């Protein structure tokens, strides 16, 4: 039995990642905030 | 010049870098480009268009 509930088990944790792009929200979020802070470090050139 | 640092002036705009032909197609008005940085990225040649 257990092997069918396991085996079954992870077949759903493709599918609860392969569509729901918010399962990574962490780790996109690290790089979006580093991202942004070097724009604002460029866009801070441009300033007299 | 091409493919050596230089410093650059176009109608007075200047600038330091490395000059090669782009692939950018500006519509014709346009003089020249930039960047999300609001950086200088494209000229266009005023004698040579
Ligand atoms: C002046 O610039 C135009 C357009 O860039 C060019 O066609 C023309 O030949 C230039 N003058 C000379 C003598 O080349």
């Amino acid at each position: 039995l257990i092997a069918n509930q396991f085996n079954s088990a992870i077949g759903k944790i493709q599918d609860s990642l392969s569509s729901t792009a918010s399962a990574l929200g962490k780790l996109q979020d690290v790089v979006n905030q580093n991202a942004q802070a070097l724009n604002t470090l460029v866009k801070q050139l441009s300033s007299n | 010049v091409k493919n050596k640092c230089v410093n650059f002036n176009f109608n007075g705009l200047t600038g330091t870098g490395v000059l090669t032909e782009s692939n950018k197609k500006f519509l014709p008005f346009q003089q020249f480009g930039r960047d999300i940085a609001d950086t200088t990225d494209a000229v266009r040649d005023p004698q040579t268009l």
